[PDB]
Parts: structure tokens; sequence; C-alpha cells
């Protein structure tokens, strides 16, 4: 029996994020839904829908709104992420979360591709929580690499996150969590949504021309 | 159903 979403949010995600600034939920959606999402992602890849994510990053990406034909299960993943954030009921830090990005479907196509150490939102662009879902059946970093290494500020030790199938990850998007995607030696897929704090986003520190 | 609170991983099942 999977934990209900409300209980998972209030009794784990909230306290875990407030304590550590990083939170992993394994077995988020189960094997059938996870494999369905994998099929949808591989279909997007196989039909040539990705573009360069860019030296700094070697991923290939596409943005998914959730209602597109062939992306129904990705849309279900996005609505499930949204439900969890809603259940958190403003207890994630002092943020007032009111919006998010589309889903960034990303592939590191093996061959040692990765993402150098970076902060997702270093310039106050409104993004407060990074939420990533991994869909790599049988991934083993021993063989394929691709660890997400996070370097939380104020801690001497780093946190290694393998991109395991059906794994959901949250972390604060600001400077507290610099991170890198270590070289990947197999096709590594993940889906990211970023959630916005309404006030920070409204300050418009970033203008997109 | 167990969270080791010094860690940041929990399985939902
Ligand atoms: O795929 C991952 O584990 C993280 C990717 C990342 O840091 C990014 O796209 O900003
Ligand atoms: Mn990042």
């Amino acid at each position: 029996k999977p934990l209900p979403a409300l209980k998972l949010a209030l009794e784990y995600i909230v306290p875990c994020m407030n304590k550590h600034g990083i939170c992993v939920v394994d077995d988020f959606l189960g094997k059938e839904t996870g494999q369905q999402i994998g099929d949808e992602v591989r279909a997007l890849h196989d039909t040539g829908k990705f573009t360069d994510g860019q030296d700094i990053r070697g991923d290939k990406i596409t943005w998914i709104e959730g209602k597109e034909p062939g992306c129904e299960t990705i849309g279900l993943l996005m609505s499930s992420m949204d439900d969890l954030i809603r259940h958190c009921n403003g207890k994630l830090g002092s943020y007032k979360i009111n919006g998010r990005t589309k889903a960034m479907v990303a592939c590191y196509p093996g061959n040692g591709t990765g993402y150098v150490r970076h902060v997702d939102n270093p310039n106050g662009d409104g993004r407060c929580v990074t939420c990533i879902y991994y869909l790599n059946k049988d991934w083993d970093a021993k063989v394929s690499g691709g660890i997400l290494r996070i370097f939380p500020e104020g801690k001497a030790q780093f946190a290694d996150i393998e991109p395991k199938f059906d794994r959901l990850l949250f972390f604060w998007s600001d400077r507290r969590n610099p991170h890198e995607v270590q070289p990947a030696y197999a096709t590594r897929y993940a889906i990211t949504v970023w959630y916005f704090d309404a006030d920070e986003r409204a300050r418009a520190k970033v203008k997109y021309l | 159903x167990v969270w080791l609170t010094d860690t940041w991983v929990l399985s939902r099942t």
C-alpha cells in the first residue's frame, strides 16, 4: 500500500525539506505508471522532439505542458507533483508557492554527458523548489554513472542521488543547493518542474527579451 | 513506513 499523498506530504516531505533541504520519495507512482511515463519519454526522444539543453551541460530537452497527445501519463505525473505541493499547504519554508514551469523532459545521451556544478536559481528568479522525477529502469550508477551530487551549504558532506526508476526528488532551488550531474554512460532520463514563490517571481529580477 | 530522520530518503511503499 503506497502512502496517501496528503500523509506523504505532511508527515515526510515537509519535515524532510525543512530539515535537510533535499527530499527523496522512492516508488512514487509504481511500476506500471513509471514504465508508461518511460514509454512516453522514449517516444518523444525517438521521434526527434528534443533539442540541446545548452561545456556546461550535455543534455537534450523538450518542454511538456501535459495535455499534448502522447504525453497523458506525463501530465498525470505533473498533476501528482502539483497535488503534493498543494498538500504541503504553505509549510515549505516561508514560501508562498503559486505557479510552476512546464515539465522539462531531459536526456543525458550517455557518452559521459553531464551538467557541471551549478545553482538552479542564483539570481532571484522566483523558483524556490526543484522537483525531479527519474524514470530509468534498473539504473545502477556503478555501471552507468549519472549521479546527481548535491553540495548543501553548511554541510561538509555531499548528497548523492542516483537517478533511480520511479524516484521523486525535491530540493531548494536557491544557492543552498549547488549540484552537478556526474558523467552518464547510458541514456539517462528525468523530468523536472520548478515551483515559484509568488513574491520573488513578481519582483521580476530577470527580464526575458 | 520508516523515515530515518538523519537521512532524506523514504520509500512510498
Ligand atoms: O537530472 C538531474 O538529476 C538534474 C538536472 C539539473 O541539474 C538541471 O537540469 O538543472
Ligand atoms: Mn539543476
